[PDB]
This record gives structure tokens, C-alpha cells and sequence, in this order.
């Protein structure tokens, strides 16, 4: 409508400091997931043997028969969390569509609400996810501080256990033990995964 | 003039909210920098990335237009080499653990050195602990110790 | 975008990297602490006198 | 002002009018020929700038932002269709 | 018309104040999540609950 315009470009620059803000708030939250995530300078990948000393890490480590390589319990957080499309893919497109029950993003968007898509995609998430596991599990903390140093899985948890206070015979004597018991807290978080829904 | 009045009070209360606002965000700005200040250049830090990338030794702070500067020296290592490695050493019976550091091999012979850098030594009584016997440790290698 | 360089550490269950040397490096970390003050007269900015 | 489409909405033979959750009127029925036409309004969308500096070039590329490429009109050949 | 467009502006204000307030605690929920990252998956912590 002209004649609103034209009496709204009366009440002065409300509307020019309110998209600052708003632009300041969309800059900031890509700021946010760059400065948790991309905290590795270089992707990481695991060796195709997949033997860590014993430990199972076949449900953090990525799967790449699907198109997303994200690992199960990636998936299984994906699933849990109802994430509403938010208008993404062309929703104009699917507002011309011919259909009698009207959505509320359609309302959204024809009276001028729009959603902007973030800069780091889920598959680069899920890339510096499997860089930092990689480098974790290969390195230990070698990785954050400077170049990654390799060391075999139970020496780096026989440092962990003298970090804690423990000596390592304890566990060199109880690998075995230590590893079945960190499988069944992985399996337990499957089962807590799969069945909690709150 | 009540018109006028109306809108000069709203624009002033939305100045007053932004600067509140970005006061609180200021604020924790500053009490980061006051953490900072206390722990890099007061001592030394072991969390990993507070006070500057690597392994941290020292902090020296510097004023600036509406803040603080922090110079973090930190220590990087920086030419890495393969050896051998072993969690234990089989030597009579017996299965010797390192008290400080990793056992290494060049490919011949082995040695006992500190992690963060490679200075071998003998292997020797006095830098291994004796715990059990040769039967449970996977990976253990046969070597002699030393002693003195 | 390019995440970063890929690699491939050389991962085994008898094999270790130690390193021989060092670098001691100086970093620069920039924080604000505080802004401007400023005072406001509602008499002088809405009336004017 | 909009765009008036074919319907295929259960008006009740009392019914004359429709309103969205925003109260606009979203369906009408028209008086001569008793049919009802769905609204909806125009094609619309953001507009963003990508430049360099004007000390560099004086070259801009245009996003139309939330749009299809297929309806933009009513270098700068080079179309790309991103998300 | 200036009715309407007092009340519509105040409305778009208000949202606008509320969601610089949640992207302030978002902010400090990321700043949180950037910390543990550090300091958690890249290292080893003595401090104790976290
Ligand atoms: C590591 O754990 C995975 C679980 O994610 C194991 O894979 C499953 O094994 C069970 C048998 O107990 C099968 O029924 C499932 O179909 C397997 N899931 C897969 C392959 O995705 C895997 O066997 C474990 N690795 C070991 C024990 O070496
Ligand atoms: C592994 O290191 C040992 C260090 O003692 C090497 O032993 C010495 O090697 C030098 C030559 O580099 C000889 O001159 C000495 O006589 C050796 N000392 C002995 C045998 O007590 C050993 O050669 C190294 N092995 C490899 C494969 O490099
Ligand atoms: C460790 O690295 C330093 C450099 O950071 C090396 O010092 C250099 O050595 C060469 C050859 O002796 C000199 O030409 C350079 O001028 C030195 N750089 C300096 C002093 O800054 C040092 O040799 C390395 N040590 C080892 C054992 O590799
Ligand atoms: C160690 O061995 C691996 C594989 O044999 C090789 O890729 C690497 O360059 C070697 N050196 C270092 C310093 O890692
Ligand atoms: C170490 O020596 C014992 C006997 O002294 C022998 O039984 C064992 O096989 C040796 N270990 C290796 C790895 O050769
Ligand atoms: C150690 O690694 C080698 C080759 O990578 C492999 O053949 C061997 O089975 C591994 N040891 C164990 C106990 O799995
Ligand atoms: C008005 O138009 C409708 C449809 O065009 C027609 O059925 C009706 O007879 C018309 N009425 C008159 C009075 O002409
Ligand atoms: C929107 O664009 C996609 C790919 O660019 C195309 O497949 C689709 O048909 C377009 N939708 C239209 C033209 O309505």
C-alpha cells in the first residue's frame, strides 16, 4: 500500500536499525557454530583398520553407505528432534502449490517473514565432527597442540589413567574388562537414545 | 507536541534497551579478561586453548583503546620420528612399566625417553616399576634391565 | 568452502612419533573491557527549551 | 492485488468469504458465476548485493534470496542456483 | 493508518527486543559449548563436574 509507505517513511529510521539488529543476530549465530566446531585445521580420517585395542567406536565413527555421513547416533539425534523445514527449499515455490490446507510458513513468508539458511550445511558439521573424532582417537591430545603425534589406543588411555591418578598396570591387568565396560555404556546409550524421548 | 513528545521517548527508551544490551554483552566480555588476567598472567594455565595455542608458559599483558591485549608464548613441538613402541618390557618373569615417559625402539635397541621429547636412555631399575608377571600385558617385548 | 587440508595419520598398534625439537610462539588475543559512557537530558533532546 | 487461481475448497452454500490466521481474505466467490478463486500475491523476494571494494572493482553480483531462477524477470549470464 | 502502523511497529519492536535477549543466552550457551570442546575432547580436565 502506497499510502502507508508513505506515512510509515514519516516515523524515521525504526525500521533500518531494527534489520541491523536483526542482521547483527544472523552473523552472530554463524559466529556461533564457527567458533565451536571448526576447531581443527585439518580434517582428520581414521585408518581403514578398525582394531583400537579392543574399544567398539563402529556408532561415533561416520558410515558411508548413506548420502550424509553421519554415524547412528548422529542419526538418531537427527530423528529425535522434530526440525521444522523453516522454508528452506524454494518455499514459494510450495505456497503456489494448489492445496486447501494452508500452512503457517506460507503465512509467515506472504507477510514478509523470512528464514535464512546457515552457512556451515549438516554434512560439513558432520565432516568436523569425524575430523576431531579421528584425530582424538589417533592422536590423543597431540592433535590440539600442534601436529598430530600417533600412539596406539591403550598406551593413550595408560596416560588418561595416569592423569586421573592411577597407575597403568591397572589398566594393562584390566583391558579387557575396561573395554567390555565402555561397549555396554555405548550400548546403553543406544538404548537410552532409542527409547527416551524427553 | 504530544505527537512529537510520543515519538522522541520511544526512540530514546530503544537507544536505552541497545545500550543495555550490549552493556551485559560487555560485561562478559570484561570478566573473561578479568579470568584471563588471573590465570594466564598470574601463573600457569593447564586448560587446553585458555591462554593461547600449545602448551602454555607464560602471558604478558598490554593496555589498549577500550581493552586488553595478551601476548601468550606457548611451546610447540615441532620435528616428530617414528620408533617402536611397547607398553612393557618381559625381563625374567617380570614386567617393568616406565615410571616417566614411553619405551622406544630405533629398530635394534631399546630405550626409555620422556614423551613431550626424544632423549633415550638406558633402561634401567631406577626409571621402571615391576607389576606382576609376562602372561598378561598384550604387547610386551623381551628385553634385559638394567642395574646399577 | 574448503573445511581444510585432508589428512591421513599413520595409525598402528606399535608405532609412536616423538618429536626431536621445539618452537616457542608468541600469540596476540584482543578482549574488550569496557565502552563509552554517555549521560542524556530528556528536557534538551525532546522540548529544546 | 494477487493472483486469482482455480479452487478446490468446500465452500458451504452460505459461505461467501475466507480469512487466514492474519484475517485476509484468502478465498472469494465470485458474485456473477457462483465460483470460488482462490488469492495469493505476487512473486517477491529479498535482493542482497555481493561486492568487492569500490577501491577494487566496481563488478556486483546480484541473490535474489528465497526465489527460484526460473522466475527473476517479468557479466550476468552466468545463473547459479544455490540454496 | 497511523493506528494500525503504531501498533504493528510496536509489536516488530517487541519481537525484535526478545530475540536479542535469546541470541545473548544463545551466545553464552555457544561460548560454553566452544569451552568443553577445548577442553574436553581436545585434552584432558582436572576441574571438577566439568
Ligand atoms: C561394534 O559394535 C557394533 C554395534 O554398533 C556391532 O555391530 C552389530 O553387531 C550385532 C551383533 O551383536 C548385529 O546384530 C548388528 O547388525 C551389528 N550392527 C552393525 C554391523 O551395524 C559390531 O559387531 C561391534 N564390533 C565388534 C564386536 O568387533
Ligand atoms: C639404535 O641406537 C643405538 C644407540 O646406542 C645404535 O647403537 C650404536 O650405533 C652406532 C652407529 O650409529 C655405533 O657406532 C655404536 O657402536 C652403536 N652402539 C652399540 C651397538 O652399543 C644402533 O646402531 C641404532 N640402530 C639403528 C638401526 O639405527
Ligand atoms: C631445532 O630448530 C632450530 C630452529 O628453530 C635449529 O636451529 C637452527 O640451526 C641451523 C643449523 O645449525 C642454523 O643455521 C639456524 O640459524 C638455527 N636457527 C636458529 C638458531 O634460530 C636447531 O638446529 C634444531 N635442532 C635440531 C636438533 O634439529
Ligand atoms: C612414519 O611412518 C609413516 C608410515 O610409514 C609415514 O607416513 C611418516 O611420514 C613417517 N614419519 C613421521 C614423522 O610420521
Ligand atoms: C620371551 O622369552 C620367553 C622365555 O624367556 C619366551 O617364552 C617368549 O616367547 C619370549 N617372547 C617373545 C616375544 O619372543
Ligand atoms: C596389530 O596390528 C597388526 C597390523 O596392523 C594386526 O595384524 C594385528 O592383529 C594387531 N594386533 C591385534 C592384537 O589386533
Ligand atoms: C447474471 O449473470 C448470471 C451468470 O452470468 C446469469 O445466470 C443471470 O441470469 C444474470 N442475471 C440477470 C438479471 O441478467
Ligand atoms: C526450481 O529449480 C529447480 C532446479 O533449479 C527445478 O528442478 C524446478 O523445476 C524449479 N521449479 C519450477 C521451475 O517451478
Amino acid at each position: 500500500s502506497t499510502e502507508c509507505s508513505n506515512l510509515l517513511l514519516q516515523y524515521g529510521s525504526f525500521c533500518t536499525q531494527l534489520k541491523r539488529a536483526l542482521t547483527g543476530i544472523a552473523v552472530e549465530q554463524d559466529k556461533n557454530t564457527q567458533e565451536v566446531f571448526a576447531q581443527v585445521k585439518q580434517i582428520y580420517k581414521t585408518p581403514p583398520i578398525k582394531y583400537f585395542g579392543g574399544f567398539n567406536f563402529s556408532q561415533i565413527l561416520p558410515d558411508p553407505s548413506k548420502p550424509s555421513k553421519r554415524s547412528f547416533i548422529e542419526d538418531l539425534l537427527f530423528n529425535k528432534v522434530t526440525l521444522a523445514d523453516a522454508g528452506f527449499i524454494k518455499q514459494y515455490g510450495d505456497c503456489l502449490g494448489d492445496i486447501a490446507a494452508r500452512d503457517l510458513i506460507c503465512a509467515q513468508k506472504f507477510n514478509g517473514l523470512t528464514v535464512l539458511p546457515p552457512l556451515l550445511t549438516d554434512e560439513m558439521i558432520a565432516q568436523y565432527t569425524s575430523a576431531l573424532l579421528a584425530g582424538t582417537i589417533t592422536s590423543g591430545w597431540t592433535f590440539g597442540a600442534g601436529a598430530a603425534l600417533q600412539i596406539p589406543f591403550a598406551m593413550q588411555m595408560a596416560y588418561r589413567f595416569n592423569g586421573i591418578g592411577v597407575t597403568q598396570n591397572v589398566l594393562y591387568e584390566n583391558q579387557k574388562l575396561i573395554a567390555n565396560q565402555f561397549n555396554s555404556a555405548i550400548g546403553k546409550i543406544q538404548d537410552s537414545l532409542s527409547s527416551t524421548a524427553s | 507536541i504530544d505527537r512529537l513528545i510520543t515519538g522522541r521517548l520511544q526512540s530514546l527508551q530503544t537507544y536505552v534497551t541497545q545500550q543495555l544490551i550490549r552493556a551485559a554483552e560487555i560485561r562478559a566480555s570484561a570478566n573473561l579478561a578479568a579470568t584471563k588476567m588471573s590465570e594466564c598472567v598470574l601463573g600457569q594455565s593447564k586448560r587446553v586453548d585458555f591462554c593461547g595455542k600449545g602448551y602454555h608458559l607464560m602471558s604478558f599483558p598490554q593496555s589498549a583503546p577500550h581493552g586488553v591485549v595478551f601476548l601468550h608464548v606457548t611451546y610447540v613441538p615441532a620435528q616428530e620420528k617414528n620408533f617402536t613402541t611397547a607398553p612393557a618390557i618381559c625381563h625374567d618373569g617380570k614386567a617393568h612399566f616406565p615410571r616417566e615417559g614411553v619405551f622406544v625402539s630405533n629398530g635394534t635397541h631399546w630405550f626409555v625417553t620422556q614423551r613431550n621429547f626424544y632423549e633415550p636412555q638406558i633402561i634401567t631399575t631406577d626409571n621402571t616399576f615391576v607389576s606382576g608377571n609376562c602372561d598378561v600385558v598384550i604387547g610386551i617385548v623381551n628385553n634385559t634391565v638394567y642395574d646399577p | 568452502m574448503s573445511l581444510g587440508a585432508e589428512n591421513s595419520v599413520a595409525y598402528s598398534n606399535n608405532s609412536i612419533a616423538i618429536p626431536t625439537n621445539f618452537t616457542i610462539s608468541v600469540t596476540t588475543e584482543i578482549l574488550p573491557v569496557s565502552m563509552t559512557k554517555t549521560s542524556v537530558d530528556c528536557t534538551m533532546y525532546i522540548c529544546g527549551d | 492485488t494477487g493472483v486469482l487461481t482455480e479452487s478446490n475448497k468446500k465452500f458451504l452454500p452460505f459461505q461467501q468469504f475466507g480469512r487466514d490466521i492474519a484475517d485476509t481474505t484468502d478465498a472469494v466467490r465470485d458474485p456473477q458465476t457462483l465460483e470460488i478463486l482462490d488469492i495469493t500475491p505476487c512473486s517477491f523476494g529479498g535482493v542482497s548485493v555481493i561486492t568487492p571494494g569500490t577501491n577494487t572493482s566496481n563488478q556486483v553480483a546480484v541473490l535474489y534470496q528465497g526465489v527460484n531462477c526460473t522466475e527473476v524477470p517479468v557479466t550476468g549470464s552466468n545463473v547459479f542456483q544455490t540454496r
